[PDB]
């Protein structure tokens, strides 16, 4: 079977006014062979700002995390940056 | 309890994930509700009796479907520690994360399969396992524990265990670890042998041992070997260093940078400087989560409000520190010991790939290949090598293409280790030795 890894990504908005529901909808709309979106939640990071923490399960041989991050960041209207908060073997 | 980070490494057939799952599960690290529903199901299948491994298989399936909630990090408490464990993924992009990631391990646990075929397959020179061990060693993870798994597959034979210990000792010695300071624990992750309770399947087993600077430490189980990890020291005494991840403009508040305190402490009222921006201001307030902190310590990801600064004057990659206590600065260049990983090709002076250091992402030129060295001792073997190839350790002079703030690894670890990206992977790992500020 294909080797897989669980990845938890932090997706940050531009301010305390960024529409977070649109932000996560746009992330989850991204399609990649070997990529499966998982659970997500919004976490307060201070001063009213909230970051999106979303898990995904990827097939090691098919999904480039660099490419995935770059794709998410194309949504400049909502996303300021992304970071890998955690990675775990499945 | 004190906190420590552990990274579990091993071949795909080592059973390291089953072993890791068992520890978290039986050390109360798994969510109560989760365990209940999966144990209830595990019981229903038969007359009632169930193996812990079956419960873990069901959890693995839920995790695989992307249903399990919250961050992908295991945590559990031992008698002495609060442990965060990273079961190392096989994904090639994990390499960069291991290097620049936030959770640096205090100890690595190498899980090895005892079976004849599986054992050899795991200690291959070009295997991902050796690469992870080499990376751990290079990044300063000096404590190591070896667990020889699947002992049941070899009928808990003493000779086989002894031969595995001998070959594995050679394996880790070549990486750089001193086998005498490493406990070798025979276990069966699946069955629980020597995990939390001592095994009853090996009369010849008297326990593991390891030499420390004060004496010899002994124990029987893997849990005891983890509890025996020597207390690591934190950088709370050093000057502040807080790499910026993001910067926000909040109406009525002002500019709000956000990042992780790597070293030192940040407090409201403190005067700070942002390098290489060159901006100095007072910290109005500090917040983390839903609370207004009195101080941010190493490990805390915080957002803080500063005045008289536009969200455009500071940005991701910049480093915040104390204005008067060894304030951070940009560099003209920096020298680093570089370990070239397995990648096709040769590196020559002029090479200018992108480097990831803390939150900085900047192309830096391998300005000069100063020396090629013996990796483990650091001894200079040649002056100005003409090129570097996979496996080489060398001292390289780097010149960043854009203003960049870095530190010597011996002074500020989090700002002194970096990953070199190219050819769709990390081609090298670096440890900064000096900086020309």
């Amino acid at each position: 079977p294909a080797a897989k890894s669980i990845v938890t990504l932090d997706v940050k908005p531009w301010d305390d006014e960024t529409n977070l529901e649109e932000m996560v909808a746009n992330v989850k709309a991204i399609e990649m062979e070997g990529l499966t979106w998982g659970a997500h939640q919004f976490i307060p990071i201070g001063f009213g700002i909230k970051k999106l923490q979303i898990n995904c399960v990827v097939e090691d041989d098919k999904v480039s995390l660099d490419d995935l991050q770059q794709s998410i960041e194309e949504d400049e209207d909502h996303v300021q940056s992304t970071d890998i908060a955690a990675m775990q073997a499945l | 309890k004190s906190h420590i980070n552990v990274v579990v490494i091993g071949h795909v057939d080592s059973g390291k994930s089953t072993t890791t799952g068992h520890l978290i599960y039986k050390c109360g690290g798994i969510d109560k509700r989760t365990i209940e529903k999966f144990e209830k199901e595990a019981a229903e299948l038969g007359k009632g009796s169930f193996k812990y491994a079956w419960v873990l298989d069901k959890l693995k399936a839920e995790r695989e479907r992307g249903i399990t909630i919250d961050i992908a990090l295991w945590k559990f408490e031992t008698p002495k520690y609060q442990v965060t464990v990273i079961d190392a993924p096989g994904h090639r992009d994990f390499i960069k994360n291991m290097i620049t990631g936030t959770s640096q391990a205090d100890c690595a646990i190498l899980i090895i399969a005892g079976g004849v075929g599986e054992f050899e397959a795991g200690i291959s020179k070009d295997g991902q396992t050796r690469e992870h061990a080499l990376l751990a060693f290079t990044l300063g993870v000096r404590q190591l524990i070896v667990a020889v798994n699947k002992m049941d597959s070899v009928k808990w034979d003493e000779s086989r265990f002894q031969e595995i210990v001998k070959e594995t000792s050679n394996f880790i010695k070549k990486v750089g670890y001193n086998p005498k300071t490493v406990p070798f624990v025979p276990i069966s992750g699946w069955n629980g042998d020597n995990m939390i309770e001592a095994t009853t399947n090996a009369p010849w087993y008297k326990g593991w041992e390891k030499e420390t600077k004060a004496g010899v430490v002994k124990g029987k189980t893997l849990l005891e070997a983890i509890d025996a990890i020597e207390q690591p020291s934190r950088p709370t005494d050093k000057p502040l260093r807080l790499p910026l991840q993001d910067v926000y403009k909040i109406g009525g508040i002002g500019t709000v940078p956000v990042g992780r305190v790597e070293t030192g402490v940040i407090k409201p009222g403190m005067v700070v400087t942002f390098a290489p921006a060159g901006v100095t201001t007072e910290v109005k307030s500090v917040e983390m989560h839903h609370e207004q902190l009195e101080q941010g310590v190493p490990g805390d990801n915080v957002g803080f409000n500063v005045k008289n600064v536009s969200v455009k004057e500071i940005r991701r990659g910049n480093v915040c520190g104390d204005a008067k206590n060894d304030p951070p600065k940009g560099c003209a260049s920096f020298n680093a010991t570089v370990i070239v990983l397995n990648h096709p090709g040769q590196i020559s002076a002029g090479y200018s790939p992108v480097l990831d250091c803390h939150t900085a992402h900047i192309a830096c030129r391998f300005d000069e290949l100063l020396e090629k060295n013996d990796r483990r001792s650091g001894k200079k073997l040649e002056d100005h090598p003409k090129f570097l190839k996979s496996g080489d350790a060398a001292l390289v002079k780097f010149v960043p293409s854009k203003p960049m703030c870095v530190e010597a690894f011996s002074e500020y670890p989090p700002l002194g280790r970096f990953a070199v990206r190219d050819m769709r992977q990390t081609v090298a790992v670096g440890v900064i030795k000096s900086v020309d500020k």
